[PDB]
């Protein structure tokens, strides 16, 4: 149930700074 | 009367890494900034007056 | 407190209303009364002067001012009704205090059964007074006899506000300085909102405290005394009196009563 | 140094109570207090006897007020009988709150 | 009155001045547009 | 006589030591009866790929059910008859297996542990027996709002990252999971340097270092490559996940703002901050008089059932916030007080308030360390987390630098104008709209 | 470095101390009032007492108390036992003094005010509700009231009907009779004994004999059964154990462990647990069983605990019995007793490997014995148990008045005559 | 309420000195054996 | 409730501040000035609107 | 409110249906009480001091039969309409209606 | 509650019909006419009072 549920891909919806899968959003997040 | 120098000694000896002119609280801080503000402003105002008086 | 602060606003709003309506008819008393009150605002040092001129819509009180008062007189009362209801709202959250000064929760009554007749009866007497006045002595209470169309060079040497505003005019007179008089005029009325903070006794009810019952009455009679001054030539006799009445009023409110409170509390051992 | 003045004050205090409505009413002096947040808590702290008493007293009192009738001369509250029963309770409530402020302050 | 005053409170006051200080500046700006001082305009 | 400070400096220092392969040895001595020896491996959930999302967690069910040396129930029998306890815990960053045991039992203790880590006899039967069990645990974890919600938090503040996966892992990855896959997992991540062999109590470091035997050393490039995949940043996302079930009696809400890695000066100052807000339950004896407002309000107004602030610390990520359970009709009021407590904290902290939290910290951080098991986990985990230091006496110092202005400026980085991570398992009908919780993190009014 | 240091005073209150190395010190005054000290008319009073620790007292107002400990980051925990009532107090080395003065007010100067005690009341329900969430508590409670008649049969939580009825003179009385000198034992984990004593001497001298509550013991076999709607069923089967700190007892403990199934391995199944094996073989897939062992001053309770599903209740329940009968028939090999023993020994040591643990252990001993028995000695005693001895004890459960408590769907739960 | 379906739950009570010891504290609260 | 006119309409409930409200027993004649206060506000208004119908 | 309401409705708005059902209820009430020896004995004893020496049992049905919805309406309005109540409570009576409210409930302007 | 500005003043609670109230999600642009309708009444009002300041 809860374990099965997982977030829908937000890459298209998501901002460019947070778009990357393997890197930090902290040093990219503030500008957004 | 009172006699609570002992409380203040402790307050001021407290190792908070603060300079004596601030070691005493928040008021120390406002007093400081007020003083500093008035001085700088005044100094600015004085320079204006001199620039003004330099001319005929 | 919250109910008190609305009241106060109420009081002052009506006060504005009454001041502009009386000017609508544009008669000698009205004409001048507006000038001298409005101008009394020009006491303020930096702005005043500019500001008196904005309120008037020009340099004097010609048409421009006259239509303004008509519009604000009209719209104040509607705004005030909203206030009244807001006032009622707050009061409904703690109910009506009593002569004893203690909670009555242990004694509570139907408002419908009892207080609807009381209120209707109250009306009955209220109307009575309003028709008694209006039918038998229409002008009696309306001091001003100036049914004279306003002539801007002409002046009734005896210029004064109505009975409601009579106290305000008197307060201004006791101070030599203009500005000092405007502050003290505002403080007359505006001093109301202090009284909460002034309260010193443990009995919110004056009912059990003689001494305040005496100074309460005196203030009322000082208030009557002041109203009298209002229709008085501004000469020595009245000046000297008003001045001590204006100090008495602020003493009664600011200093006497509050102390009396304490005293009574201490005599009761409270 | 109060022997004569205070003595007059003691006599005066009885007069003050007599002057005060509560003694005339027959209700206790303690009961008369402006019901605010501290009184309120004190109030709540009262025993059934003390506390139900204050309810009847005020009941009997607001009844009289409603009818504009005074109680008989024989049944009135005498100054010499100053039950300051709220006082004890009321003090602490304040005491607690004054502290609270001290702890909050520092 | 007395209860409000405290040794502890100072940080809030300091913080308030900036927000308060920032707020104060806005009024001058707000007043100035309405006021239209020639000197203010000159500034 | 003796005074806090003194005691502090007098505490037995931790000895960190290394084997040839990187096996880390630590230990704190007391010459006491019981001992808790432990192997704190640091290959967690966050290294798992979508498939092996629950890999590690699966290994943990097999850890104690056989070694090629010690078959079917030979591990348990051994532990038991000694009177030793054996526990396995797994995190999103750290797997760990430890033994509690008489100090004289190190000999066969440390052997066992070592054995466990390396040889795990895992037959098809045990794999298919564990599956069923896991699938049944999963079902039972769905019965816990707090666990359901905290997972959610992670998933939404980590949306689009390896870190957002349940440690329990995906339902069907348990079904599917290839038997070959647990091997590669272990093989690639159990290779020290990762691992640390820690211990506390009555032992002599010398012997623990001497006593420890490494079955194998993961020099491996894959072992490095496997590590290499690990340690990448996980994108921070402020989203909410709202799973409403009016069927349930209460409401669980976990609200978070992303935070610092494991090591950071800001990271102790935070703690001191949460000391202040605190944590609260239906059964706290202080209720109305408790010195943290959320608690007092809560206590006073029957606002909530239980609430705790947390600081979840990961290498590249951190979850910060609190968590409150509260009736359907009180979700918003507790949100309001909480967030309110945050903002008040980064603008109006007072030295008094930060000094009380400070001291709370010390205690929380000394008292935890009471007992052998405790110390061992601090030493083990401390080494993969913070590296090979044992900041224990430093703490008081660092904790000491705390100032009301320090606390204020550090709190403002993380909470103020930042975008929250909120998840709930309704009655969430009254849960604040994301924008409302957002504007809660800046101060116009309220 | 320095070992503890007991000291019985003229009053009869014990006190110990261990200046440890580490930063955290913890006092804890253990008063001898358990639940067993209330009567039909006084039940539920300790409970409320336990919850009323932060109320105003003579020298410190509920506000100062709470805010004060918070000030310094301290914790105040009261531990209540059917026999005892530990009042714990943690804090930082430097702050013991501020804290101690708190512990002393709370315990010797309580002022239960009608208004304060009254607002608590409702807390009792909230507390009872949260602890009755674990079947273990209601069953385990049901057990004690079935197995006893009078004293230990009293439960730790206040009876539903009593809640609001807990009156302030009740609290005052309970403190007065039970919170006294002879029944007390101070215990410090980071304090000076010299300074501890002084304080003890100054603040803990109050008179009050035992049993003004009605002390006495007695065992009575009985069954309390609570029907539910829950799939799972829990039941306890228990016979008069041996008493506290006596040989028989000790034997029981060792026996307990030969069957005793408290997993020592996460996700791991016991190979060692006989009960589990035997039960297991005759039982279904999902089931949980554990041995139970309780020991008090004037009586004990030994036997097991089961968690089966509706239809399996009996099968498991008997299964477990049958196996414990085996040991009573004599069937028990040396190899298993020694394992047991070592299991026990390891446990007791880990029990005391923590401050909190140690502090409890010590106080505990001070209310029973009157002094601190060191670990080693402890360890020796447990070892002295004979392989036979164990059997013999076991013989006693099978041949000792039964007393059971269960919860859930009881279609398939054996009664007394069933087994 | 926590589901007790599998072989995992063994809970049964029996300690050395303490037996069924209930503790109530402001910081914390519980039930042991 | 059913067909309790008052709380049926929500609006009409708001009017039960007049009818059903807790009012103290004892109460000098002084308090009638609240009500009359409103009375006057309503009379001025009706009057005003007619005068301002020919002013 | 509901009760008084019922009263009023009764003396202005009774419908034959409604009265006819109550009618029948009465019969039963009045027959079933008389089941058993004790019951009959009390009716006979008490009947004699009450109603004098008659035993109106069979009459009843007749009398009950003359019942009409108009009969019931006119008979009820003698005793409940415009008539002043006798009200006692044993509080929480804090919300109990003011005597005048109860009173006005016995006549029909609105409500 | 303590210091929850909104419910503190009773008056201020009444205003939380704007801020906290349940609002449907889906909702055409058409609804914005209610609010707009009220902006229009306020506009008209201020304007009117200034016009009727010189009419
Ligand atoms: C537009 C003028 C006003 C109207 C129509 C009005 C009306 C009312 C009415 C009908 C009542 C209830 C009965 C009573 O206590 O007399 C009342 C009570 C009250 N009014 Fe006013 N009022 C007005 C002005 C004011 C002013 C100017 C203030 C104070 C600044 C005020 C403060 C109060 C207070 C404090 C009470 C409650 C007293 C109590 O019963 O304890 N009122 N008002
Ligand atoms: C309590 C609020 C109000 C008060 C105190 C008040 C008072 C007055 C007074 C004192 C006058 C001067 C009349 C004279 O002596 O000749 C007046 C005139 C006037 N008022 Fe009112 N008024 C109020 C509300 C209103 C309202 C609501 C309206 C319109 C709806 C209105 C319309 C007028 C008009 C048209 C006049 C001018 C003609 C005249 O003298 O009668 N007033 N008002």
């Amino acid at each position: 149930s809860h374990t099965d549920i997982k977030v829908p891909d937000f890459s298209d919806y998501r901002r460019p700074e947070v778009l990357d899968s393997t890197k930090s959003s902290k040093e990219s997040s503030e500008a957004r | 009367f009172e006699n609570r120098v002992a409380e203040k000694q402790k307050l001021f000896q407290e190792d908070n890494g603060l300079p004596v002119h601030l070691k005493g609280g928040a008021t120390d801080n406002i007093l400081y900034r007020v003083t500093m503000t008035l001085c700088l402003g005044g100094t600015l105002y004085s320079l204006y007056c001199l620039g003004w008086a330099s001319f005929p | 407190l919250e109910t008190w602060n609305i009241g106060v606003i109420l009081l002052l709003t009506v006060m504005a209303t009454a001041f502009m309506g009386y000017v609508l008819p544009w008669g000698q008393m009205s004409f001048w009364g507006a000038t001298v009150i409005t101008n009394l605002l020009s006491a303020i040092p930096y702005i005043g002067t500019n500001l008196v001129e904005w309120i008037w819509g020009g340099f004097s009180v010609d048409k421009a001012t006259l239509t303004r008062f008509f519009a604000f007189h009209f719209i104040l009362p509607f705004i005030i009704m909203a206030i009244a209801m807001v006032h009622l709202l707050f009061l409904h959250e703690t109910g009506s205090n009593n002569p004893t000064g203690i909670s009555s929760d242990v004694d509570k009554i139907p408002f419908h059964p009892y207080y609807t007749i009381k209120d209707i009866l109250g009306a009955l007497l209220l109307i009575l007074a309003l028709m008694l006045l209006v039918l038998f002595a229409p002008d009696l209470l309306g001091d001003p006899d100036n049914y004279t169309p306003a002539n801007p060079l002409n002046t009734p040497p005896h210029i004064k506000p109505e009975w409601y505003f009579l106290f305000a005019y008197a307060i201004l007179r006791s101070i030599p300085n203009k500005l000092g008089g405007v502050l003290a005029l505002a403080f007359s009325i505006l001093i109301l909102a202090l009284i909460p903070l002034l309260h010193t006794s443990k009995q919110r009810s004056m009912m059990f405290r003689p001494l305040s019952q005496c100074l309460f009455w005196a203030l009322v009679a000082d208030l009557l005394t002041l109203t009298w001054i209002g229709g008085q030539p501004v000469e020595h006799p009245y000046i000297t009196i008003g001045q001590l009445a204006s100090v008495l009023y602020f003493l009664l409110i600011l200093v006497l009563m509050p102390t009396a409170g304490t005293i009574e509390n201490k005599l009761l051992k409270w | 140094a109060v022997s004569a003045s205070s003595r007059w004050l003691e006599g005066i205090r009885k007069w003050y109570y007599n002057a005060a409505g509560f003694n005339k009413l027959g209700l206790m002096r303690d009961d008369t207090i402006h019901e605010n947040d501290d009184v309120k808590e004190a109030i709540r702290r009262l025993p059934e006897n003390l506390y139900d008493d204050r309810v009847f007293r005020i009941k009997r009192a607001l009844d009289l007020s409603m009818r504009q009738q005074i109680l008989p001369k024989e049944q009135w509250t005498k100054y010499e009988e100053d039950k300051s029963y709220l006082e004890p309770y009321l003090k602490e409530v304040i005491r607690e709150r004054k502290e609270r402020e001290e702890w909050a302050k520092k | 009155l007395t209860r409000f005053l405290g040794p502890r409170y100072r940080q809030l006051a300091r913080n308030w001045v900036p927000t308060a200080s920032l707020w104060g500046a806005v009024g001058a700006v707000g007043l100035v547009w309405a006021t239209d001082w020639r000197l203010i305009l000159d500034w | 006589t003796a005074t806090y400070a003194q005691a502090l400096q007098s505490v037995p220092e931790t000895q960190v030591s290394q084997l040839d392969n990187g096996l880390r040895v630590a230990s704190e001595q007391s010459s006491q009866p019981t001992c808790t020896v432990g192997v704190w491996i640091d290959a967690g959930s966050r290294y798992e790929s979508e498939k092996n999302n629950g890999a590690g967690y699966f290994v943990e069910h097999l850890a104690f059910k056989g070694t090629k040396n010690r078959p079917g129930n030979a591990l348990e029998k051994e532990v038991e008859s000694m009177g030793a306890h054996l526990n396995a815990y797994s995190t999103r960053e750290h797997t760990a297996y430890y033994i509690k045991a008489l100090s004289k039992d190190l000999p066969k203790a440390v052997e066992l542990l070592a054995d466990i880590v390396q040889n795990c006899s895992l037959e098809d039967s045990q794999i298919e027996k564990e599956r069923d069990v896991i699938l049944q645990e999963l079902q039972e974890n769905d019965t816990s709002m707090r666990d359901v919600v905290f997972n959610y938090l992670h998933a939404t503040a980590f949306q689009g990252t390896p870190l957002a996966q349940s440690v329990e892992g995906p339902s069907e990855n348990v079904r599917k999971l290839s038997r070959a896959d647990l091997t590669e997992y272990l093989s690639r991540h159990y290779k020290a340097p990762r691992m640390v062999l820690a211990a506390a109590g009555g032992l002599e470091h010398r012997q623990l270092l001497d006593l420890a035997q490494k079955h194998f050393s993961g020099l491996s490039g894959t072992y490095d490559e496997d590590a290499v995949p690990t340690l990448s940043p996980c994108r921070f996302t402020g989203s909410q996940i709202c799973h409403r079930e009016d069927g349930l009696p209460l409401a669980h809400v976990a609200i978070a703002v992303e935070g610092p890695g494991w090591a950071h000066p800001d990271n102790v100052a935070l703690q001191v901050a949460n000391a202040i807000i605190g944590h609260y339950d239906c059964t706290y004896g202080g209720g109305a008089h408790l010195s943290s407002p959320l608690a007092s309000i809560a206590a006073t107004n029957k606002l909530c059932q239980s609430f705790q602030t947390f600081n979840i610390c990961y290498a590249d990520t951190g979850l910060l916030g609190a968590h409150f359970v509260c009736d359907h009709m009180s979700i918003d009021d507790m949100m309001f007080v909480l967030q309110g407590q945050w903002m008040r904290l980064c603008t109006s902290a007072t030295e008094s308030e930060v000094l009380r939290g400070k001291n709370l910290l010390r205690n929380a951080l000394v008292s935890h360390l009471d007992g052998t098991t405790p110390v061992c986990e601090d030493i083990g985990r401390s080494l993969l987390t913070y590296g090979r230091r044992i900041p224990l006496a430093e703490w008081e110092s660092r904790i000491a630098e705390v100032d009301a202005r320090v606390v204020r400026e550090v709190c403002s980085k993380y909470f103020y104008d930042q975008c929250p991570a909120v998840a709930g398992f309704g009655p969430i009908e009254q849960l604040p709209d994301y924008n409302r919780i957002r504007s809660g993190m800046f101060w116009l009014r309220f | 470095p320095q070992d503890l240091e007991f000291t019985r005073l003229p009053n009869g209150l014990v006190i110990a101390s261990l200046e440890n190395y580490a930063p955290a010190s913890r006092i804890g005054l253990f008063i001898k009032a358990g639940s067993r000290y209330e009567n039909s008319n006084n039940l539920g009073t300790s409970h409320l007492l336990r919850l009323a620790s932060s109320l105003t007292t003579k020298g410190a107002s509920s506000f100062k108390i709470t805010r004060g400990i918070e000030a310094v980051g301290g914790k105040l925990s009261v531990t209540s036992t059917r026999e005892n009532m530990a009042y714990t107090v943690e804090c930082l080395r430097d702050d013991v003094d501020i804290l101690m003065e708190f512990l002393l007010n709370v315990t010797t100067a309580p002022e239960f005010r009608r208004w304060e005690v009254a607002a608590l009341q409702p807390q009792l329900r909230i507390d009872k509700a949260v602890a009755l969430q674990n079947p273990q508590a209601h069953v385990i409670e049901n057990l004690h009231a079935a197995a006893y008649r009078n004293a230990l049969a009293n439960s730790l939580y206040c009876p539903d009907y009593r809640i609001g009825k807990v009156t302030p003179v009740e609290l005052h009385d309970y403190v007065q009779n039970h919170f006294t000198s002879a029944r007390m034992a101070l215990i410090g984990l980071g304090v000076s004994h010299p300074v501890l004593k002084q304080v003890a001497e100054q603040f803990l001298n109050i008179r009050g004999g035992l049993g003004l509550s009605g002390a006495k013991a007695k065992y009575h076999g009985g069954e309390i059964r609570e029907q539910n709607g829950d799939s799972l069923v829990h039941a306890a089967l228990v016979a008069e154990s041996a008493a506290i700190g006596s040989a028989e007892a000790n034997a029981f403990s060792v026996l307990q462990h030969v069957l005793g199934a408290g997993p020592h391995v996460k996700r791991g199944s016991n190979a060692t647990s006989s009960l589990y094996q035997a039960v297991a073989k005759g039982v279904h897939q999902p089931f949980d069983v554990s041995a139970f062992n309780a020991s008090y001053s004037d009586s004990g309770l030994f036997g097991f605990y089961t968690i089966s599903q509706a239809a399996s209740a009996g099968d498991v329940i008997k299964a477990a019995y049958n196996q414990v009968k085996t040991i009573a028939q004599g069937n028990l090999s040396n190899p298993d007793v020694q394992a047991a023993k070592n299991k026990l020994k390891a446990g007791y040591l880990m029990s005391v490997e923590s401050s909190e643990g140690f502090l409890d252990e010590v106080g505990s001993q001070a209310l029973a014995a009157g002094s601190y028995t060191p670990p080693s000695t402890v360890l020796q005693q447990i070892d002295a148990v004979a392989d036979a001895d164990v059997i013999n004890a076991a013989k006693k459960f099978v041949s000792g008045r039964k007393s059971m408590a269960a919860s859930g769907n009881l279609g398939h739960t054996p009664f007394i005559d069933e087994l | 309420k926590r589901s007790v379906l599998c072989r995992e739950s063994l809970r049964g009570q029996a300690a050395g000195r303490p037996l069924v010891a209930s503790v109530s504290l402001n910081v914390p609260a519980s039930v042991r054996y | 409730m059913t067909n309790i006119r008052k709380s049926h309409p929500l609006m009409k409930i708001v009017n039960n501040a007049f009818i059903d409200l807790p009012a103290p027993s004892n109460i000098s004649s002084w308090w009638n000035f609240g009500s009359l206060l409103g009375i006057c506000l309503i009379l001025q208004i009706l009057t005003g609107l007619f005068l301002a119908m020919h002013y």
